């Protein structure tokens, strides 16, 4: 029950490390900030119908 | 209909008319003590309908001014047919109970009564820090009464009635097995209790296995009728019960 | 095999319309002493409500899985009376009353103990306090019944050949360990309506069933130039745990420590009338 | 040996952890295990179970057990009030020190729905209707059989059946509700009115009296164990 | 000789732990605080005859 | 299964060259509420370039991921006073700036928390200082509300059966541990435009929102002839933690640790004229 | 038992450490999830949004 | 290195722990294991061997031997008691120092029957019948013949086998009973009569002897290792 | 192979039923030295009974795997007197009466040892105690047979190199370690009925059997400007244990520690009748 | 190099614990504490002919 899982690192330079959980409560696990995933959308684009950027804004 | 229920144990039978259904203890059956639960290496004596039979403790009266009755188990029937012979000359005894209860009134009565069987009743003494005799608590089959105001003879346990003489709410006692005794609707209540302690055997003068409590919650009325007291009558008839450890007689 | 791989929720409500039958699930008797079962959906209509709740918290293992104080104190390193210098506690769990009155709710228990030992230390006030003295250590030794009782500080008995012990330094983790079930019975029992005598005589309640021995402690060398006073608190934790036939909660305050007398006490709060609600 | 190093909590005690720890008698027999009836493996269980409640706290109660029974009479002034409280199950003094509050005052947090069984307690000549009704909070508690007829409410006959059951639902804005109730998190109000009034024949007695029994329906849960305020002392016993 | 299971999260949100015993008595394990099974009929339904919720409790 | 096996980069440039036609990219309307998306490729000729750079350090996890102050107390061993010998602090995020501003830039939260303990003693100026103690203890207790809350250093309340606690001893690692969501709603809430009444009256704000208990410490037994003064400090550091609704960051300075009241304040500084730019 | 060493930086309290820690309330239901409209997952999302800027700081 | 927290009892010195250590003479070589003759594994083996009681403890015995023989008279009165003890074997004064007491007084629970055989010691040509009884616990011990058959009994008939063997069922409420007994745990008590009485030839000794052996069954067992009270110091040897 | 996987119960009782025969188990003959087999259901009607106890705490290993204590010794850091300031103990097991009771229930033995050490320190009364003194040493040297013995606190055998050595520092655990079967003979013996020349004349006794070596302590370099006193334990715990010819525990108190010299003791206490049983 | 074996329990109430060894001495090793063998022929009954309980003991 040992999660294997890279590690930050950079572009051009064996980046990998070994978690376990002792606990029975998942409060006390570490934090899980290896999560990337974005979506500025919903305060960009709140508009109803889809703009194109290359026409007009308007007609 | 549902409402009729006629019990027969050994040479005696109780019929009820007007009967409530029957609650039986946790939800387990009285039965008897299994191989590889036992201590005991003697083979254990069995009699059956000799001591399993109903057994009817002397009756008592209900007035306007009553607050409650309780009675200590088994030495209520301690010198009662040949359950007490087998008693005083046994060591070590095991048996689980029917308890039947009758009270009956006209239709122009109004009461209500609580029936209870409370495992393991310790019960404090009037004076805190102060011993009583195995005399306040229990002497035979007579019933003992609970007290509306606080008990002050320090040779006697604490009646105060709503605290039940062990420090508890009395309205808190619906936990354990009971049943109501409703004058609109019913006349008896019966319980069945198996044997519950924390050994397989014990001696039945030195533990109170279980005390029964009648308490009337709603206290008796009636106006314009010849009836001045209703009586209450107890009936109680060991079950499965079976001794172990034979010796001379307990005086 | 060098593993071994080893969700319950509260009810649903379920949808409910109108209704006119001579089905009545609302009227019932309480005298069979029975208690209804019915739910919110059978008297009104409901909607569909999924949901993820759990009574995982209120398990008893976890209710009597918290470590509570038991016994406190205090004895010193040096003093002029032989009795003062060492500790002799009989082992009961009728002294604290929180932890008491949480046992009381059930009649026979059968678990597991983990007893934690917490020691301090503090010079006693004088004319005369400057003195040095290095780090104090302390023994905790457990008698089982029958077993010999030491009568002072520097008794041959503190020699413990087959009586557990411990040793423990000031300046480091309380003290902690494991103890079983040693009851002679199939359970404890915290209630015993009984005497001690075949007779009806003699001690009566849970005092008769008390034979679980005791606990002494001392200062296993130290004697400072002036007094130093320490105080050691022990904690129960049960484990692995089993309760038989709930018994109402208490309600009038304990009084003494073996026996369950105490004085009458209003059932409840009272308030102007049977209408107030402000 | 390994290398390691310390992490903060080190040599702390916490009450509320799960360690193992060496046994102090090794290779000890404990006793045989024996199935006593009544195994209880959830307070839940218990907090089910009905129990009766103390409702008539009129502050003059020389007598202790007259706070079980509700007062009714005949020749009753039309649609009058029966009784009304407060729904504060782990607070009000009527709940505080029933079976149910009981269970509630080891605990923060509380959710679930309630059930409220009146018994009639008089003669079997006796008849008579009754209206009870629930009202979720509000800014107002109602003060007439009018105002408490909106909100939910079940009307009870008297017959054979000599039990009613008033089931509380669940209505809350919040998971979860705090014992210690305040106004953020009040639960509303529970009273009882007169349907129809209580007749009787000749020779019987003119008063009667009803009991009520609280319990916790199969959604019910707790969370947050914290010490009951209830008990407490001064010196070591 | 590990033992791997699931620990306590929510609803909707590796939820492994695993543990492995030290000492060669059963009392020295840790608490088994992971079971959730309960039956309240023992003191909520304690009658002889089963009573049907929608039928009349008498008669 | 002994082993189970569980790189995001912003947007890269790409070629462009000269352009005549109808398209304007360039020309957008902001009174629809949309924030135009143009990119320095539509506007002039740009070569291609691959960035590297990731937003890793700039999610909220990483952002409120970090251990802060929130409350410091003082309490002596030993005083005439008795309310002077132990802290019971109200448990709330709102006492600390820095910590408060970072949380009040989302308008729900939800998270785990992790708590740390830092400790301190030091022994007061007199014109005795001569005294030897050894080492000092300190309790940690939690009470849910409702509980019951001791009214002194040696009050039977500190007997804790259900409330968690803590034992700590000078000269260890700083105590921690964990806390869950406790929440009874479904997401914490900075803000709070309500009341606490139905009729509107009554609290008003993220006060009537605020119910999480109160923390307790004390010195177990210590009392040295000397009065000795110590300092706790309480770090909060979110986990697993998500937010919703985010709102500008606040610009007056907090003035009350339980309202939003503020002072006007200038929108920025000022310089010489619209063209300076030495 | 298991022979160790420690190694330098034991028992320092880092603020930006990431470590297990004891749960001191055990088996503690949480409220079941929600999805609020509006879920923000990186403050680079709230820098994208357009807000007005002060250019006219005449200081009069 | 590897991130690690100390959890509470480290540092701690138990009596009772098993954990490794290094050894202070690494690679030494241990002599040859030889299997001398009577090798004892448990000491229940001990415990079940037999062992003289000193019954007759009468406060007046200026030479100790006496205390193993029961005396035994020709012209006894009928229907006599020949002796009586409490069946406490690590607490009364009888059984504590036997080879049974010893080993039971290392401990503090104890479970399983027990053995008493009586041997006659007469001379060949003498005869004599006995009444040997086992009285379970209760208010009162016996005083008669009567009283005592009621019992657990066994007749024994002295001929040409010298030996009869009385088997202590275990009879008790719990599984095990404490070392120091009190009135909780008592035992009961064992009894000798005579059943018809002593005869002998002319020329022959008038009196007679009986000795005592107590043993272990095979479903004995005990618990809870104590430290025996028998032996202490004052200084140092 | 990463893994390598590595219940007695007493006797059950038999149901008996009423018999007549020629048989009769009850009736034996104790001439023969052999101790009769016969169990209660020989002897009267028994019931079924299926025991779940066993004698695994009676077991040789369990009996003696417990630590006790066989040697005290106080030694000071500054003293005039410089016998006074180190310990010198011949090693033996007859020193400690509870210890000595417990190896002599058997003729030989043959067993591992574990050594732990316990030490305390106290500084002594006096009219001047204000002084600083960082953390004690100690130094635990163990000279075999025939090996140089030191002969003051700074001596040059305080340079062990073959000699086994443990320095230990105040306040952390105490000192263990593991020690084999060191018996020129096959077994230890705790009796040796016979002497030490060949004519029958010189030591008798066990004495002559005891050629373990020596223990020395001391402080490493402490030397206060005032005394200070230190105490150290010893305990030994014997493991992978073996015993043969079992002997009747001692009766009569112990009054010399290298010799089995003893006064008479009567055999057990008296009463008042052989029929006396209140 | 790592044994599993089962530790002390009850009667009708995972089981498993795991050792392993760090030191190259067997004197190093822990109590084996584990064996229940035991055998009191030896002592009760050193006679050479086999005597039969239910037969006399002489003749
Ligand atoms: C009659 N009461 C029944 C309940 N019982 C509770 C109880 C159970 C176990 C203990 N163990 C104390 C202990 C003994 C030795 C040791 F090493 C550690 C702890 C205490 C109370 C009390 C009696
Ligand atoms: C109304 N405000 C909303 C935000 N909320 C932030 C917050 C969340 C959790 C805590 N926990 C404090 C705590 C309690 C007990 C314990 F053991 C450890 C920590 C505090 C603030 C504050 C209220
Ligand atoms: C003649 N007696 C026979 C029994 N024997 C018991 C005994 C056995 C071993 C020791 N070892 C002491 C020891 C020596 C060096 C060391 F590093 C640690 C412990 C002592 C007594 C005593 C003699
Ligand atoms: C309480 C858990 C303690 C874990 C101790 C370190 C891991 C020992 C087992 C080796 C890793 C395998 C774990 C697994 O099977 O997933
Ligand atoms: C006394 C036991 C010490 C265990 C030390 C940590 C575990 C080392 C072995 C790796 C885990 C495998 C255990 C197993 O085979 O079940
Ligand atoms: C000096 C030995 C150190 C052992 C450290 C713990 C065990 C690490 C390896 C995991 C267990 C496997 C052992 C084996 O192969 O038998």
């Amino acid at each position: 029950g040992a999660q294997v899982s890279t590690q930050k690192t950079g572009a051009h330079e064996i980046i990998h490390y070994t978690n376990i959980n002792y606990y029975k409560d998942a409060a006390s696990n570490s934090a899980n900030r290896q999560d990337f995933t974005q979506d500025p959308s919903k305060f960009t684009e709140p508009v109803k119908d889809v703009m194109i950027k290359s026409l007009p804004a308007l007609n | 209909s549902d409402r009729v229920r006629s019990i027969t144990l050994g040479n005696s039978t109780i019929t009820t008319q007007e009967c409530a259904n029957v609650v039986v203890g946790y939800g387990r059956w009285p039965t008897y003590l299994r191989d590889d639960e036992a201590t005991a290496e003697d083979q254990p004596t069995q009699p059956d309908v000799a001591t399993c039979r109903f057994y009817t403790l002397d009756s008592i009266k209900w007035e306007k001014g009553s607050v409650g009755w309780w009675w200590k188990f088994p030495e209520a029937l301690s010198d009662m047919g040949l359950f007490g012979q087998n008693m005083q000359y046994h060591y070590l005894g095991r048996a689980g109970y029917t308890i039947h209860v009758q009270c009956n009134a006209s239709k122009f009565h109004q009461g209500c009564l609580l029936v209870v069987c409370v495992p393991e009743a310790e019960m404090g003494g009037a004076v805190v820090g102060q011993a009583f005799s195995a005399t306040a608590m229990a002497n035979g089959d007579k019933a003992y009464e609970f007290t509306s105001a606080t008990q002050s003879d320090q040779t006697k346990v604490q009646t105060a009635i709503h605290n039940a003489g062990m420090g508890v709410g009395v309205g808190n006692l619906t936990i354990y097995p009971h049943q109501w005794i409703n004058l609109r609707t019913n006349n008896s209540a019966t319980i069945v209790m198996p044997y519950i302690n924390s050994v397989p055997m014990d001696n039945m003068f030195r533990h109170y296995n279980f005390t029964l409590m009648v308490i009337p919650f709603v206290k008796l009325d009636y106006a314009d009728t010849a009836s001045t007291y209703v009586p209450i009558t107890v009936t109680v008839a060991p079950m499965c019960a079976e001794y172990n450890g034979l010796r001379l007689a307990q005086a | 095999g060098d593993v071994e791989e080893a969700v319950v929720h509260v009810a649903d409500t379920m949808r409910s319309g109108p209704s006119n039958s001579a089905s009545v699930p609302a009227l019932t008797a309480v005298e069979t002493g029975h208690t209804s079962q019915v739910t919110p959906s059978d008297t009104m209509q409901t909607r569909h409500v999924k949901n993820y709740h759990s009574r995982s918290e209120s398990t008893v293992e976890n209710f009597l899985g918290r470590s509570a104080c038991v016994y406190m104190e205090e004895y010193k390193t040096t003093d002029n009376d032989v009795n003062k210098k060492f500790v002799a506690w009989p082992i009961n769990t009728k002294q604290m009353v929180q932890m008491r009155r949480k046992l009381e709710m059930f009649t026979y228990l059968r678990f597991d103990m983990e007893v934690t030992f917490v020691i301090t230390s503090r010079q006693d006030p004088g004319t005369t306090l400057a003195q040095d003295m290095p780090v104090l250590t302390h023994q905790i030794m457990y008698v089982p019944p029958g077993g010999p009782i030491p009568a002072k500080v520097d008794d041959y008995a503190w020699q413990t050949s087959t009586n557990p012990s411990i040793f423990w330094t000031e300046g480091n983790a309380p003290a902690r360990m494991s103890i079983p079930f040693i009851s002679i019975g199939n359970a404890y029992s915290n209630f015993y309506d009984g005497w001690s005598n075949f007779d009806q005589r003699g001690s009566y309640g849970y005092n008769t069933l008390n034979n679980l021995g005791h606990i002494y402690v001392r200062h296993v060398s130290g004697s400072s130039p002036h007094p130093i006073t320490s105080t050691i608190r022990v904690y129960f934790k049960p484990k692995h745990t089993r309760a038989w036939v709930p018994r109402p909660p208490r309600l009038c305050q304990y009084k003494k420590a073996f026996s369950v007398d105490f004085t009458p006490t209003p059932i409840t709060d009272t308030r102007k009338d049977i209408n107030t609600v402000t | 040996g390994l290398p390691t190093m310390n992490t903060p909590g080190s040599t702390q005690f916490l009450t509320s952890d799960d360690f193992q720890s060496p046994c102090a008698l090794p290779q000890f027999d404990v006793t045989p295990s024996m199935n006593i009836p009544g195994e209880v493996k959830n307070l839940m269980e218990i907090a089910e179970v009905d129990s009766v409640v103390p409702v008539n706290n009129v502050q003059d109660t020389t007598d202790q057990m007259e706070m079980f029974r509700i007062p009714v009479t005949i020749n009753a002034p039309l649609q009058q009030q029966v009784f009304g409280l407060r729904l504060q199950p782990g607070l009000d003094s009527v709940f505080k020190h029933t079976l149910l509050g009981e269970i509630l005052n080891y605990y923060a947090h509380w959710s679930g729905s309630m059930k409220l069984t009146f018994v009639f307690c008089g003669s079997a000549m006796a008849t008579g209707k009754f209206l009870i009704a629930y009202s979720p909070p509000g800014a107002n508690p109602p003060k007439t059989r009018k105002d408490a007829m909106l909100g939910t409410h079940i009307i009870w006959d008297i017959g054979l059946q000599s039990s009613c059951v008033l089931c509380v639902p669940w209505i809350s804005q919040t998971h979860y509700r705090l014992v210690q109730q305040d106004e953020y998190t009040s639960a509303g109000y529970v009273t009882c009115w007169y349907q129809t009034g209580m007749i009787v024949p000749p020779g019987t007695p003119n008063s009667s009296s009803i009991m009520c029994f609280a319990s916790a329906c199969n959604d019910f849960s707790v969370r947050m164990l914290r010490d009951t305020p209830f008990i407490s002392q001064d010196n070591k016993l």
